RNA sequence: GUUUGACCUCAAAUCAGGUAGGAGUACCCGCUGAACUUAAGCAUAUCAAUAAGCGGAGGAAAAGAAACCAACCGGGAUUGCCUUAGUAACGGCGAGUGAAGCGGCAAAAGCUCAAAUUUGAAAUCUGGUACCUUCGGUGCCCGAGUUGUAAUUUGGAGAGGG
RNA sequence: AUGGUGAACUAUGCCUGAAUAGGGUGAAGCCAGAGGAAACUCUGGUGGAGGCUCGUAGCGGUUCUGACGUGCAAAUCGAUCGUCGAAUUUGGGUAUAGGGGCGAAAGACUAAUCGAACCAUCUAGUAGCUGGUUCCUGCCGAAGUUUCCCUCAGGAUAGCAG
RNA sequence: UUCAAAUGAGAACUUUGAAGACUGAAGUGGGGAAAGGUUCCACGUCAACAGCAGUUGGACGUGGGUUAGUCGAUCCUAAGAGAUGGGGAAGCUCCGUUUCAAAGGCCUGGCAGGCCACCAUCGAAAGGGAAUCCGGUUAAGAUUCCGGAACCUGGAUAUGGAUUCUUCACGGUAACGUAACUGAAUGUGGAGACGUCGGCGCGAGCCCUGGGAGGAGUUAUCUUUUCUUCUUAAC
RNA sequence: GCUUGUGACGGCCCGUGAAAAUCCACAGGAAGGAAUAGUUUUCAUGCCAGGUCGUACUGAUAACCGCAGCAGGUCUCCAAGGUGAACAGCCUCUAGUUGAUAGAAUAAUGUAGAUAAGGGAAGUCGGCAAAAUAGAUCCGUAACUUCGGGAUAAGGAUUGGCUCUAAGGGUCGGCGAUCAACUUAGAACUGGUACGGACAAGGGGAAUCUGACUGUCUAAUUAAAACAUAGCAUUGCGAUGGUCAGAAAGUGAUGUUGACGCAAUGUGAUUUCUGCCCAGUGCUCUGAAUGUCAAAGUGAAGAAAUUCAACCAAGCGCGGGUAAACGGCGGGAGUACUCUCUUAAGGUAGGGAUUAACGAGAUUCCCACUGUCCCUAUCUACUAUCUAGCGAAACCACAGCCAAGGGAACGGGCUUGGCAGAAUCAGCGGGGAAAGACCCUGUUGAGCUUGACUCUAGUUUGACAUUGUGAAGAGACAUAGAGGGUGUAGAAUAAGUGGGAGCUUCGGCGCCAGUGAAAUACCACUACCUUUAUAGUUUCUUUACUUAUUCAAUGAAGCGGAGCUGGAAUUCAUUUUCCACGUUCUAGCAUUCAAGGUCCCAUUCGGGGCUGAUCCGGGUU
RNA sequence: GUGGCCCCUUUAGUCCCUCGGAAUUUGAGGCUAGAGGAAAGUUACCACAGGGUGGCUUGUG
RNA sequence: GCGUUGGAUUGUUCACCCACUAAUAGGGAACGUGAGCUGGUAGACCGUCGUGAGACAGGUUAGUUUUACCCUACUGAU
């Protein structure tokens, strides 16, 4: 048989991301003495757009303490920040939107974004548009902190891990229909080559497990296993269930 | 996914089984719903009547409770608090209503109790008191005659679940405290003379076959069943002692008195005429196979057979094959002579057919293989007449009798039949 | 003495002087490694411990002076030829595969380290430099080296003491 | 099978650049007037939206008992037709290499080669069946179930002749 | 397509002239990129080729011809390619492009004290980019040569000018202005540097057109007539 | 007015539309500089130099690629006048070309066009093809409709030329003077067979099936109801990760990513509909014990090789979930059969179905129109034809008149007959030329599929090694022990079997007495069941440490502990915890070993130290 | 009158042979005598090599 | 000997229908394998079957052979 599309996706010839017009990798400030003990102030200069991304970014300028110079970080903007705003980042920072704090300092019930799975990760969770995590409780002994993620899962992580207050901007982006193939074309033009998607049923047997037949059908049971391997995993990888909910 | 997670239980339980210190509020959010649901369930095509249902569509409340019961039964071990009364709620949901619950919910609770007993949350001593009372209630004849009562299916489910329970309990070592307790309920069911010992016999046979209840205490139960008045209980006992018999005969307390009581109660005593022929024959088989094996003496058997020993009678080849099985070396051969002379008068007489004569001779020679001095030389010769009979049934039959008496009493045979070694043995031993 | 030095380890130089690469590759030393074919079709098998591919040398290479063959009245490094032998043996015991000792011959060749206290004298060696009779010698000066350079000894023997 | 060469055509992605008359319809926003208590409505204008439309260049390639058929041409010529401001057309640079790539998916395209490219070697590969097999004369001279290996079957044999 | 003449042994096909037509500014024109490589131009010149012909030719034989501080490459980086250090791999070689390196360049005053922080290289003759225009000239070369007139970079530098005894300028309320009017480390900002369509405005060139000064053509009748020249570069 | 450049604006985006080199300015103020004279080369002038390579020509119906001087293909700039909406079509100016084998005739058949009386689809599988319509102004425009369209719907009145009228503007003057363009409406007259006079340029309508649409593909026979599409639904994944690569790697794509995301599938706009089954096959479950149960490891026998037994992970088996998973289509009860009754895929209403637009998609009918046809005729151009020059190809056993016969149903050759006169030109397509599919077979070649066979990458679970330092518990081997038995009756809870009528502390008692299949004292046998202890033997679970190992980050910057210091803080006498001297109205600034204080030297135009800024540490975090 | 009318499994060897440097004991191999008895489909997307009238009838069951 | 038609019907025609007509007769030379011109493999969909690749009880749709210039015959011409 042939090698199939998902197997070809791993080499990364024509499936690499399209990264020319991206403003830069969005990240939090590196964990330093200031963020660990007190706070530090920066100025948000520009609220800007990032190609291939629905959420906007913010350019935040901070003052290097060890040398006389300026350092520009690229944050993911939360809903409500504005140019000329002061962003306070650290342990002793106040509880306002856009500020960066550790999860142990804040109380439970608060809303944060761009959370680090571990301290020094510089942003892992709640980065897409309209997304947020909710702190539900702390455990100061054994220092840990329990959070709820956008998928609904509940996790426990270090209280020294950081996050930025508020909701990521750009919400509602998926409530608008596209109505046209051209808008999907231009959307994925800047993300990657995962569009259009031909159906495996419409191919020959060399090209897919689902291919073949005088009628467009699958010969079996679209729930594949998890111990399957590299050419068998067509659809519904490890389905605990199927059907409408 | 977050808003749908409360609706998706299969993902919730896999998440809870990982980190159950989290997902406390997610569990309370469902336990409250389960409580509010059980608090509810606690309490035709004609032109006139309301339309009926197909039997497979259900309510959205029941479809939710059936899911919540499984979720709570699978995470009770993670949340021992807030679930301590859950199995008692299930138990008093079952054995106080029995009827305001749909069959799917009943089945779900019955399986959740079984897995809650597989895990050591619940004990067998309190699961038995849930399972047994439902059998008698769904074998009621008044509960099983609704519109869509699933009484037969429930009676099968509870039965196989009891079997799984006892198989579970008797794996490592035999839980005598449990077996001795649930044999007492079989005894106390067989007392109730209507039909309720069915669920004792049908269960003890299964456990004997699975080898879980090899004990002297159990064979007494089936003895009492065989000595019962109900036909479908007596038959269960008889077919147990049959299954050629099984090792249970070697755990009886008095086989002779057992056979005597059987022959007196069922067949001869009152002549109630309850059993049909197909059951009378199975009783005869048991009696004769006990008798021949254990050297018993009743002497009424051998006149009871004579009514039925006629070729114009229904399925006589089974009766006469049990006639021989009640013969010995140690019984008065006159009461068997009358039997042999009935058979000879009615099966190898004038004009009879080939199959009839062959059946007669074949069932006489296998009598004489146990009771050799039960027919005399004068009729022995009359029957070895039929050696060269041209029919190939009677010849094969007569040769068997000749070879039987060639090794046992060859002087009854004539010189023509003593085959080269019986005659030589007689010639040396006659001088 | 929070100073001044010795050693050890690791580096740097367009430092002084040399060295490797690549080609050819008939033969040679290894590594890696197929299928066509033949077996009935074919997984064992055969083609084959082959072809292709990789690394590495020389005028020859490799091997080589027994941890050998033997069971004899004992032979006596290695290599090659005649023969042993299409044999012993291996194998769907099929297709097929398949050596070795002995004997005759060609050519002939033996040896070296470590392990031993010079301990009454590191006796050893590279380089730099000045002369010379320059494929090298003598002197002198930095250095290597005792965590062992020379002489002496290699199992056939051999050493020390007399 | 082994080892190698190809994205100058063509498939797809990326980078950097370029090209695309004249008309028809007339969306949001806006101006005035009339009717209103006011929600708002009606009329006349403005404006110039659209993976709209007619239709050039351009891109494609529907139909013709079309021309040609050793043709201008190893796919062309004519007329007719689809589309024509965008999922558009295109140059150069770049990436993906063979049981691999790419594919808006026809098993399509991958240098006139694709249900597995091209080059060389293993290789005088091989079944099966076909075709052919080179001077004269003389003498002798046939054969077609007779018996069988898992039925065809390629065979092994009886008999015939030298 | 035609007529005459010339050339020549020979002219339907060459040259000139006289006619008639065609492409009809989305050209049968004038220039370029890729590719080609002297095919360009001249002098001789017909054996073969130009599916007839041939005195002709992109043919044959021999020569000539391509001039740059300003046009380009060169430089920069784009997608991307690719060494080193290190790590794999029997190995031909693979990974990856700042990595887990002691990766080098500045100051002050038997070398002593300080400061800086960072990755080879390649990759566009349509992207970015310092600076030249006119006229004339050749058989064939030109934004390259000739004449004339300018500009950019880099370097050494003298004079004048400006400033200064209130040492590193004044004016203007201000927006800001001027011939200038010191400035190391370090830091910051800007330019380079950017989509597409719609209509509106402004400019250049072209189109159309009038009077006048010249030349040509028609004139059988008419037409103060039809056509044409009257231009102004970089800086 | 055309082309082009430019400016300020507006609209569009789940699209917001390169980087670097290079240049400048600003902040800052190290520093150096005038007085009897300096400073400034960002003002003006003046001086010197600028290397290497390319540079001709074509850029195409003859300079490139197609075997070629091939009607094919191949990127781009400039672009005049008229008609006309127009870079359309037609004619012309500048510039260029006049190249493509010629001459004579005008037969048929052809190729490319054109016209035709009356009838108008009688033709034909089929109105194929052709014809007809066509531009602009005005009137008018149905069903249906996703209310946006359908729609140029349809169907009708007109169009020339000439002479006029009216209206539509700008600049200056305290309504006039002056200047200028083409836009429309209207009237009169006039020629006509024709007036969008050539060119140019929709045929329309009533319905059906189908896919929503725009778009894409089989280069070189299939452009479509196929693919894609937006929309719809499902699944996996919270980074120690999901999906996918790589021989390996201190290796990679998604990923400059983070659930409004990535990956994997199916369906295929909107509207309407969307009922039930987890028996089966798949998928899944942090699913007990028992069963099956590999290697290592353990025990027994033996002189040993070996043999046996026990233990034995995952997986299987077992039982729970799931159908916008493949399947599939009823349920229950009473005695597979047989009787019974519920069937909730019920139309919610008798307004339940009258249902767009788009399409080189498949189909029928009507109007109009015609040489499709009756029924053919005529004309034009290039060929054919003849001539000068040039000059192939296919095919070819030998050849070439017919009939009958034999014959493989079938002769040009043989037999018997009919006949038979040179050499030839133009035509024709009957035969010969003379060069197909379909069917079958190989014990074939390849492609594809599957619980066909043998294998395998990958993945998964177990053992060993890497692998070191501590502790606490549970189970088992193995011995030593200790006790036990309710179906009923019987005084009583009878393993069972065999001997029988006392050893006697008591003569309690055992025998003789019921009842029971079996009879109990007393003493032996050998079955099961349950518990007590650990010489030892082992196995297993949990937990601690860090230096191996592993992961990530950085500028390897602030780590760990301190009567630290100073504050409070609440204590039950002395602590324990918080803080720390550092920063939160504001789109500013923060840099020269850091000023100051303090000790010493030198008096210099300034140097050095402590402190400002707590101490220690063999761990960068 | 010496009867009747038609090839891969396993066991055992007195004092059987061998295990090739000698022996003993286990095992193994022989020769005897006994007892038993590897593998499924599809191809129209395809490719290759080969092969392929007896004068017959008529209108009447 | 001479004539033996024109048309309708493809949810089909191994045929039938109504008209005109003097009449609207039957057949062969092909169909005793296969031979002018015209209707009646590759792509795609629905149905039946198949675990599946695919096949079919089907049905619908779209879908490139191209002489004669040679001999003979025939027709006309020397």
């Amino acid at each position: 048989g042939r090698v199939i599309r998902n197997q070809r996706k791993g080499a990364g010839s024509i499936f690499t991301s399209h990264t020319r017009l991206r403003q830069g990798a969005a990240k939090l400030r590196t964990l330093d003495y200031a963020e660990r003990h007190g706070y530090i102030r920066g100025i948000v200069k520009q609220i800007v757009h990032d190609s291939g991304r629905g959420a906007p970014l913010a350019k935040v300028v901070f003052r290097d303490p060890y040398k006389y110079r300026l350092r520009e970080e690229i944050f993911i903007a939360n809903e409500g920040v504005h140019t000329g705003q002061f962003i306070y980042a650290g342990k002793k920072a106040s509880l306002n939107v856009g500020n960066v704090l550790p999860l142990g300092s804040v109380p439970e019930g608060t809303i944060v974004s761009n959370v680090e799975e571990k301290p020094g990760d510089r942003g892992a969770l709640a980065r897409a548009s309209g997304n947020y995590v909710i702190i539900i409780g702390h455990n100061p002994d054994e220092n840990k902190t329990r959070v709820r993620l956008p998928s609904g899962a509940k996790k426990v992580i270090s209280s020294d891990a950081r996050g930025v207050i508020g909701v990521i901007a750009g919400g509602g982006r998926v409530d608008k229909p596209l109505l046209k193939a051209g808008r999907a074309f231009h959307k994925y033009r800047l993300k990657r080559n995962s569009w259009p998607k031909t159906r495996g049923v419409a191919m020959n047997p060399v090209d897919h497990p689902h291919g073949g037949g005088n009628h467009q059908h699958i010969g079996k049971a679209s729930t594949i296993s998890r111990g399957a391997v590299s050419g068998q995993k067509a659809g519904l990888i490890a389905a605990r269930r199927t059907g409408l909910l | 996914r977050a808003a749908m997670l409360p609706t998706n239980i299969i993902l919730l339980q896999n998440l809870v089984k990982r980190d159950p210190e989290s997902y406390q509020e997610e569990f309370l959010q469902q336990y409250a719903h389960y409580e509010s649901l059980r608090d509810i369930f606690m309490l035709g095509n004609g032109s006139s009547t309301m339309a009926g249902t197909n039997g497979t569509t259900m309510s959205t409340s029941t479809s939710q409770l059936i899911e919540l019961v499984g979720f709570v039964s699978q995470v009770c071990s993670c949340f021992p608090r807030e679930t301590a009364n859950f199995p008692s709620e299930l138990k008093q949901l079952l054995l106080e209503h029995h009827k305001s619950l749909p069959f799917e919910l009943k089945e779900k609770i019955l399986s959740c109790l079984t897995m809650l007993r597989n895990k050591d949350v619940i004990t067998a001593e309190e699961l038995i008191q849930s399972l047994f009372p439902l059998l008698v209630a769904y074998s009621s004849h008044g509960n099983s005659l609704g519109v869509n009562s699933h009484a037969k299916e429930l009676r099968k489910i509870i039965y196989t679940n009891l079997i799984s329970l006892l198989k579970s309990c008797n794996t490592n070592g035999k839980n005598q405290k449990l077996n001795k307790s649930t044999q007492a309920v079989c005894f106390n069911l067989l007392d109730q003379p209507d039909s309720q010992g069915i669920w004792a016999t049908k269960l003890t046979r299964e456990l004997w076959r699975r080898g879980i209840w090899d004990d002297s205490r159990t064979v007494e139960i089936m003895t009492q069943a065989a000595l019962h008045q109900d036909v479908k209980i007596v038959m269960s006992g008889v077919m147990f002692f049959l299954d050629l018999n099984f090792s249970a005969i070697h755990l009886l307390r008095d086989p002779q008195g057992f056979a005597e009581k059987l022959f007196k109660e069922h067949l001869s005593g009152k002549t109630k005429n309850k059993f049909d022929m197909e059951q009378k024959i199975s009783l005869m088989q048991l009696l004769s196979r006990l008798i021949g094996t254990h050297k018993l003496i009743v002497l009424g058997i051998y006149t009871f057979f004579l009514k039925y020993l006629t070729p114009k009678q229904r399925d006589v080849t089974r009766i006469m094959s049990a006639c021989a099985q009640a013969c010995h070396d140690l019984v008065p051969p006159e009461v068997i002579n009358v039997m042999v002379r009935k058979i000879a008068d009615e099966f190898v007489s004038d004009g009879v057919a080939n199959e009839v004569a062959a059946a007669g001779i074949n069932t006489i020679r296998e009598i004489c293989s146990r009771a050799p001095l039960a027919i005399d030389e004068i009729l022995l010769q009359d029957l070895v007449e039929y050696k060269g009979s041209k029919a190939k049934g009677v010849n094969m039959a007569a040769k068997s009798l000749i070879a039987l008496y060639r090794d046992v009493a060859p002087e009854m045979l004539k010189k023509k039949d003593r085959g080269k070694n019986a005659a030589m043995e007689v010639q040396e031993a006659k001088k």
